[PDB]
């Protein structure tokens, strides 16, 4: 019947625990859709991916199709409005975003389930009526070269364009899909062309509906969200389009056997060997690309990954397929090296071709095959339920290359065993087809080659035919043997009946001296899953740089040597994080319930009884020594936040201070250090998940029992859980640390408006303000003024203070940036004055749909509780309690806030702001003097010569006061 | 590891907000 569908596909296979509805269809357009209903979501979603990327764009325009992507949000023939999508969304508790590959372009939102169709026919309009305004493109085409800007000094983007330089350059793949001013500007002005047709054609030819995926979320029933797609999509045009295709690789004969030395912008040592491979995608029931990276991967005993340790040579080491394009692919082998191993790279190959040997000795393996398909059925059925916004955009891509009935399967049902797939890719790992490069310093004044987009210095050699010989001689080497079963895989999956005494937040079921429980078992996912968290609190762990040195070298230490055990519980869906804090340190184990106590209990026994290898000690010393100095290039913003921080903070040791004490800590230091740390501690946990009261405290005394035993443990005395404070600025005050970035040719800028104490109150009328100003902020510094493609702004959070913060990366000096700000902040206050009641009435609206947004999983509902146990705030039933408060909010609350708080007259303005400077900039003023609002004239700052005296110069902040929860 | 575990590099309109 329904002439504007082509054909409805039959039944979606689902897991049988996924409670939500799918019809999977074709529209007569050609355009694959996937309709999801979920009746309890509370914000609906959409996406839309054009299969189409900047490999398609033109030689002469680079980054075309990325230009194309930021451009169908500003405007259509429909909503004519700059804005009219962003602040739709906004005003809805929406988002959206969308990124450009070489053959996609994925566009997303999400939004308040009640208002999906206005948010969606706001959406379709991208693809049928795009405006490509002469105005915008000449303000937007600055965000593209921002964005591009701060990639140029990223070492991973230096060597993703290398690769693409490095091989054949007739092939489209070796194209700039980001994208600049001088490529989408400069270059096509002086070149008579007109970009704005250029986007038109580019959009017109091939934004075709035979070449879309769509994918809709919402609480409307399969049927009516049918009509729904139909009626805002069926009108898509389709120009049949062939899709583009790319048989013949980009690495020929010419580009094999080659060794390439590059200079990296950080301290780094890698080495990365490439395959040329054919397109393996169409394999996807049976993927022998991932059972090679599986093994050829393989941590744990016998492995590549092992003996390239024990020889102190390598680190880590990443290994399977890579993606390409529709036609090709690569298989890679990468790892990290130490200064030995940087000497032994052409020993470290040999390793892995003899390893290689060993699996065509000992030919494909079913079990292994079996194994990963098990596995993989399991974590299919028990999958977490996903975001909306992230399983829309998910899906309208994958739609591309599965059926309609298998887009929820494809990438986790494992049919077809294939001994005949397994053995063609591996007789592409040979010497012969093989490319390396190295990343050192050590090439520093050696290179003789430029890559033209990045700057990016490096040297080509052919490998030396001997060398070939040697790799393609490899015999087997004893070391190497093929993993054994999986003894992790878990088994028992039944879901506990829930207690009686079920409590709807975690309860204190225990309050001793040395620990303090917090427990929940799970009353709403039902899954075969539990989340374990512990807080150990050790003075020791933060009291001077030497201890925070070796407390962070102590568990790098230890999760060093569990690795091997510890691989296996990760494939098994079972796996840990462990880490130092500022208070000493925290373990996090989640996963299948299953195997957990013997996962956790393991990591508490090697935790109290470790010996340090010395040899990993210096590897990792050295490793950590770099990691410190590395920060250095680090971007512009980020250096800003970091300063704050160290600014803000009561007690706070800086990467200076860390490495400068890094020296100091010698292996018998730290082997003393450690017995130190666990003397005396505290423990709180939160037990979240498929597990019993019992089962939980029995958890929990085995954790204190086991240090107890190995290491002795006594409680920590109450005064000794210290907190740290936040400086508490001084009304009307204004500070200014400046700093630069040598690294980085940007300037990064953070302004913090400290406001005051969290409370219900104050947490409310700064989270309004934010949600006020969140989309005019992001129009007017970036698509209307464009300062930079990193503008933000929102709340800070941190030791019980709060207040408003805005971060800009720019080319701008910090305090033109600065000036913009204020003006920017003026605006806002004019326009809180003219907004209709009903217009506060609505921010306020989508702000509690934000907050009393539903955790779809059991990890995201367990990260808010420990959000309120961590911060010792408790607050469990925050967001009732304060949305409750937020409803009841005037205009005029907002309004004397700000004039109270905010304003740059206003009585208690409380303003730090860090400078970060460009590297080619040796100085910069503090201070200084279109179609631009007018900025406020700012009062002389204070400017911050040295950390320490500025935070004893000021009054600490209290701390803030514990919510009551009674239980034994 | 199996790369299949690891950051694709893409070009996103906005930037993280995590």
């Amino acid at each position: 019947n329904n002439p504007a569908i082509k054909r409805i596909g039959n039944h979606i296979t689902k897991s049988p625990e996924d409670k939500r509805e799918y019809r999977g269809l074709e529209l007569a357009n050609g355009i694959k859709v996937l309709l999801i209903s979920d009746p309890t979501t509370d914000k609906s979603s959409a996406a839309l991916d054009v299969h189409i990327g900047s490999l398609s764009d033109p030689p002469n325009i680079a980054g075309l199709s990325h230009f194309c992507q930021h451009m169908l949000f500003l405007g259509t023939k429909k909503y004519p409005k700059e804005n009219e999508y962003s602040q739709f969304l906004s005003e809805h508790a929406g988002s959206s975003n969308a990124f450009t590959s070489g053959e996609h372009t994925n566009y997303y939102f999400d939004v308040s389930h009640e208002h999906l169709e206005g948010a969606l026919d706001r959406f379709a309009q991208f693809f049928l009526c795009p405006l490509f305004d002469e105005s915008c493109k000449d303000r937007e085409v600055n965000a593209v070269d921002s964005e591009h800007e701060k990639n140029v000094m990223n070492d991973a983007w230096r060597l993703f364009q290398l690769e693409k330089a490095t091989g054949n350059p007739k092939h489209p793949f070796s194209k700039f899909g980001t994208g600049n001013k001088y490529t989408l500007e400069t270059r096509p002005n002086q070149e008579g062309i007109d970009v704005r047709q250029e986007l038109l054609k580019f959009h017109s030819a091939y934004y075709s509906s035979n070449l879309m995926a769509v994918c809709v979320l919402g609480r409307e029933s399969l049927d009516d969200l049918t009509n729904l797609v139909v009626k805002l999509f069926s009108e898509v045009e389709n120009k049949n389009v062939p899709l583009p295709e790319f048989p013949e690789h980009p690495f020929q004969e010419e580009h094999l056997k080659q060794l390439y030395k590059i200079v990296p912008i950080k301290d780094i040592r890698n080495l990365y060997v490439t395959f040329p491979i054919p397109d393996l995608q169409k394999y996807y029931k049976s993927n022998p690309g991932h059972y090679l990276g599986h093994l050829i991967g393989h941590e744990g005993p016998g492995s590549l990954l092992s003996e390239l340790k024990s020889k102190g040579w390598v680190n880590t080491l990443v290994g399977g397929q890579k993606e390409g394009a529709r036609g090709f692919m690569f298989f890679i082998i990468n790892v990290d090296l130490t200064e030995e191993g940087l000497l032994h790279v052409e020993d470290i190959i040999l390793h892995m071709f003899q390893y290689i040997q060993k699996l065509r000795a000992e030919g494909p393996q079913e079990w292994v095959f079996q194994e990963c398909k098990d596995l993989n059925a399991v974590a299919f059925r028990f999958k977490d339920k996903e975001r909306p916004r992230g399983y829309t955009s998910k899906i309208a891509g994958i739609l591309h290359y599965y059926p309609l009935e298998e887009v929820l399967t494809a990438e986790y049902l494992l049919e077809e065993f294939r001994p005949d797939l397994i053995e063609m890719v591996l007789d592409k790992l040979r010497p012969e087809n093989v490319r390396v490069a190295i990343v050192s310093k050590s090439f520093e004044g050696k290179t003789d080659r430029t890559e033209e987009w990045y700057g990016t210095q490096y040297k080509q050699e052919a490998i030396p035919d001997e060398v070939i010989k040697k790799w393609q001689n490899a015999d087997l080497n004893g070391k190497f043997k093929l993993p054994t079963k999986n003894e992790f895989i878990p088994t028992n999956f039944e879901i506990l009946p829930l207690e009686k005494e079920a409590t709807p937040y975690p309860a204190l079921i225990k309050d001793t001296a040395m620990s303090k429980l917090w427990f929940k078992q799970d009353d709403k996912f039902f899954l075969p899953k539990a989340c374990l968290n512990f807080e150990f609190f050790s003075p020791f762990a933060y009291v001077d740089p030497l201890h925070c040195n070796m407390a962070y070298l102590y568990l790098e230490l230890l999760k060093d040597s569990l690795n091997e055990y510890a691989y296996a519980a990760e494939l098994a869906g079972l796996s840990y994080d462990l880490q130092n804090t500022i208070y000493g340190m925290y373990l996090s184990v989640k996963g299948y319930n299953d195997k957990q106590p013997i996962l956790l209990k393991k990591i508490i026994e090697k935790m109290a009884t470790f010996e340090i290898d010395e040899k990993r000690f210096e590897i990792i010393k050295e490793a950590y020594m770099r990691s410190l100095n590395n920060f250095r290039a680090e971007q512009p913003h980020q250096h800003a936040m970091y300063y704050l921080r160290l600014l803000m903070t009561e007690v706070a040791w800086t990467k200076d201070e860390l490495k400068e004490a890094l020296d100091d800590v010698t292996l018998p230091r730290l082997k003393a250090f450690i017995p130190q740390l666990l003397s005396r501690l505290h423990i709180e946990a939160l037990l979240h998940g498929n597990i019993t009261k019992q089962a939980a405290l029995g958890i929990m005394q085995m954790v204190e029992d086991t240090l107890i035993e190995h290491a002795h443990t006594k409680p920590l005395l109450p005064s000794q859980l210290v907190r740290y404070r936040e400086v508490q600025l001084p009304d009307r005050g204004w500070f200014v640390y400046q700093q630069r970035n040598e690294v980085h040719n940007n300037c990064g800028i953070e302004i913090y408006y400290q406001t005051d104490m969290q409370s219900t109150s104050e947490n409310m009328f700064l989270e309004l303000f934010c949600q006020i100003i969140s989309e005019p902020c992001f129009n007017t510094l970036r698509t209307k003024e464009q300062l930079g493609y990193i503008v933000f702004s929102g709340p800070r959070r941190a030791n019980g203070i709060q207040g408003l913060r805005f971060i800009i990366q720019s080319e701008k000096p910090p305090h033109y940036l600065e000036s913009r700000v204020e003006a920017f902040l003026i605006t806002m206050e004019k326009s809180i004055e003219d907004m209709t009641e009903e217009a506060f009435q609505k921010h306020i609206q989508a702000l509690a749909i934000r907050r009393l947004d539903k955790p779809k999983k059991l990890s995201a509902e367990c990260a808010k509780y420990w959000g309120e146990i961590i911060s010792q705030q408790y607050n469990f039933d925050r967001d009732n309690t304060e949305v409750a408060y937020l409803k009841t909010l005037t205009k005029e609350d907002i309004i004397k806030f700000y004039k109270e708080m905010l304003a740059v007259d206003a009585p208690r303005r409380h303003k730090v702001s860090v400078h970060v400077l460009a590297r080619e900039m040796d100085s910069c003023p503090v201070v200084g003097e279109i179609n631009l609002s007018q900025a406020p004239a700012l009062p002389q700052p204070e400017v911050i010569q040295n950390m320490t005296e500025f935070k004893r110069g000021l009054p600490l902040f209290p701390l803030v006061k514990p919510h009551i929860n009674f239980m034994a | 590891k199996c790369n299949t575990a690891t950051q694709r590099l893409a070009n996103f309109l906005v930037h993280s907000s995590n």
